[PDB]
């Protein structure tokens, strides 16, 4: 199958992201355009991974493709390698 | 083979702004300093010339 | 009311685990992914990284847009406040 | 005749732990210049060695403080955002599984 | 003076200050031109206009 | 079969050097692995840059010291420029 | 005659025989010792610490 | 011409119809052209400047200024103000990393 | 004297070339304050640039590669 | 007989200068010869691509010579050279007509 | 004696004249074109650098250019871009 998941992000992890992120209270106009924002930030990481990956031929994305994305964006990570 | 041994005494600290003995050293320029007026001197100096001086004796700059 | 909400405050920012649920989050990866490419396949902790950068741009976007509504002195937040955040920090306009 | 059977190493002889020669290795295969300095690599991992010393005591401080001693990137976290110098070294950055540093806004105490 | 020639449209920028018929950004309205477009332009225009 | 060349031995011998009682989770050595891979990134990076500005064929010890000089902040970078010279300066006698 | 040290301890470290490396200061200069193994017994002894101000007679 | 002493508050969009369209630098050059020397030997005494260097340095910190005020500009109409006032800057200068 | 240079009109002019509508008096001598540490993280890199270079006057390639370093930068000096 | 490279790819631009720039640069050991004719022709088209915003940015604005302004102005419309362009400025290259229309006076 | 100084100038010039052959351009305005190629330039050369690595390759090649391009670009100026460099080898590789 295929669907709009971005409704699997269900309201209580946004509520706890923004609690984590230490805001008090969280107005119901928030977590549908959160949501938005979210997958704006995953398209863009997910179409340089998905590009890093067609230079290696690949189906198969690694963490390093998405690591790769994240140093071209600027918001690079440690744990995973690279 | 010639080479002469290493001393077999600890080496005096003379001062190195001026020769006279000294009975300090500065934790910040590292230098060794006889008197008042010789540390009131040596914070006026530029790094240039402190690491100068370390230098001149094998000390912790290059 | 609001009390517990600092409590849960406090509990969340001790802790150090995903706040998204994998399951939902691993479909969404794909789900985006298969029109960008046809059938992406991903390595088990390829979501997880994705997943860790995503909910760290989150934590930061949230830390950034409590700034501007404690700047505006509401301790509730709504898109008027996030709509700054982005515009500021740079990835729109 | 033969090379020299354990011949010392780059690090040992610069009394550091890092591996100078890796670091030579690395310069010259990452295409970095066409040539690179002989002293360059003693340098460059000194000051590898000394951010991972520095970087390193104030995890382990954090952890003692947390009354743990295996470090976990949670302690690397909260000692690289209590640092100022560490954090303004390290802003374009994620610590993996660290979390973040615990902060409520000065509105949002009691009272 | 000569200078007419370039304060006019701040004038009429002026006029229409009063008036409040500016444009999204405040602007005087304009018509558009799609001959000043690039092909990536008509590009983007065509992949919206569906 | 294949290979990965990480730091794990080194990092771990310099955190038994400042804190004899503490140890290393992996998640936390690849934290380490991937934070001196990008400083070493960010140093060679810089020190290329340097060097093809400056026409150069060589990085030396004065093109690292100054690429150093540029990346790091206030303290760390005056510890950082001290063990760099205290290093080669213990490795050229 | 007599020579008398007197100032702030500005800081004081000691490791694991023992070495250690103290810190002095007056109103007018500072100055840093590596200490012999005689007064380490006593710095140590007397549990002394950054910002005492200490008067140690040198010969004892 | 005609609007003349039209609403106190109004001769600043004069003002933006002025600066907005223009290329003019906004900082007077002889006090700047000083000032960088001041902020520079500090560090290395002695310095000179090449006399494009002062300018690249002017229009880099002009446009660093300008955005800053126009990022500045959205913090004050955020708080429900057409009058930009210091907390603003101290938002602005927090988001985009440069104050945490 | 010299950092009073950035004159209390170019604050004004500055601020209305960046489209806002009015100052509060607060905002002048921080804002010099802010162009001052601007100006100051820039010049130190383009001095340690220009140190390297063996160089002493500071030239627009040192202060264009430390506005580049700081993802500042500008084009027109000779990039 | 002899010809450039940059007349068999069409190109105006010089693509020796950039195969000699692709081993100079230290970006790898070795530089396959069709990367510099790839690369120049991309060069080629944002030159191409910003210009013609430029020529026409220039000719609505009255003037007969491009100038910083006419580049700004094509730079920062289309939001696509606007995002590539996200980290730098330009030379005296002021800045869009554009107002906050909520400090319109009503 | 001074070295010539290498700059893009009649290449640029000749960019403008086949799109505007009406319009000429400022030294100030030729000065922001050269400084931007040269940019941009080192951004794809530099991140196809990365790329390299990532593969393991020691050739800078076409083929992955077209990845770096991609990359860098925003939106359909990548789709434009990597075309005109598609129709820039497909003249060039007709001859070689």
């Amino acid at each position: 199958v295929l669907r709009d998941n971005i409704q699997g992000i269900t309201k209580p992890a946004i509520r706890r992201l923004a609690r984590r992120g230490g805001v008090k209270r969280i107005s119901g106009l928030i977590y549908e355009e959160t949501r938005g924002v979210l997958k704006v930030f995953l398209e863009n990481v997910i179409r340089d991974a998905v590009t890093y990956t067609e230079h290696a031929k690949r189906k198969t994305v690694t963490a390093m493709d998405v690591v790769y994305a994240l140093k071209r964006q600027g918001r690079t990570l440690y744990g995973f390698g690279g | 083979s010639i080479d002469a041994p290493p001393s077999f005494k600890p080496a005096k600290k003379y001062s190195d702004v001026s020769g006279l003995l000294a009975n300090y050293t500065d934790p910040q320029s590292k230098l060794r300093f006889s008197t008042i007026e010789e540390f009131s001197y040596i914070r006026r100096l530029p790094s240039d010339v402190v690491t100068g001086y370390l230098a001149l004796r094998k000390a912790t700059s290059i | 009311p609001g009390t517990v909400a600092l409590r849960e405050i406090r509990r969340y920012q001790k802790s150090t685990e995903l706040l998204i649920r994998k399951l939902p989050f691993q479909r969404l990866v794909r789900e985006i992914a298969q029109d960008f490419k046809t059938d992406l396949r991903f390595q088990s902790s390829a979501v997880m990284a994705l997943q860790e950068a995503c909910e760290a741009y989150l934590v930061g976007l949230f830390e950034d847009t409590n700034l501007c509504a404690i700047h505006a002195k509401r301790v509730t937040i709504m898109p008027k406040d996030i709509q700054l955040a982005r515009r500021i920090r740079g990835e729109r306009a | 005749g033969k090379a020299r059977a354990k011949a010392k190493t780059r690090s040992s002889r610069a009394g550091l732990q890092f591996p100078v020669g890796r670091v030579h290795r690395l310069l010259r295969k990452g295409n970095y210049s066409e040539r690179v300095g002989a002293g360059a690599p003693v340098y460059l991992a000194a000051v590898l060695e000394y951010l991972t010393a520095e970087i390193l005591e104030l995890a382990g401080n954090a952890a003692r403080d947390n009354k743990k001693t295996r470090i976990i990137p949670r302690h690397l976290q909260l000692a690289i955002r209590n640092d100022e110098e560490l954090n303004k070294l390290l802003g374009r950055v994620t610590i993996a599984q660290g979390g973040v540093l615990p902060n409520i806004q000065a509105v949002l105490l009691p009272k | 003076g000569l200078g007419g020639q370039e304060e006019e449209e701040e004038q009429r920028w002026l006029d229409a200050l009063e008036k409040g018929e500016l444009d999204d950004n405040g602007d005087l309205k304009k018509e558009i031109n799609e001959r000043l477009l690039t092909a990536r332009q008509r590009a983007l225009l065509q992949k919206a206009r569906s | 079969r294949s290979r990965k060349e990480s730091y794990s031995i080194y990092v771990y011998k310099v955190l038994k050097q400042v804190h004899p009682d503490t140890g290393i989770s992996s998640k936390a050595m690849g934290i380490m692995n991937s934070f001196v891979n990008d400083i070493f990134e960010r140093i060679a990076g810089e020190a290329s840059r340097l060097a093809h500005y400056n026409k150069r064929s060589t990085i030396t010890s004065r093109e690292i010291q100054t690429a150093v000089r540029l990346l790091l902040p206030g303290e760390l970078a005056k510890h950082a420029v001290s063990e760099g010279t205290k290093a080669v300066t213990k490795y050229t006698s | 005659e007599t020579e008398i040290i007197e100032g702030e301890v500005v800081e004081i470290q000691i490791d694991r025989s023992k070495v250690g490396k103290l810190t002095l200061k007056t109103t007018e200069m500072e100055t840093i010792y590596d200490l012999g193994t005689k007064m380490i017994e006593s710095l140590t002894k007397d549990k002394v610490q950054a910002g005492d101000v200490i008067t140690i007679d040198k010969a004892t």
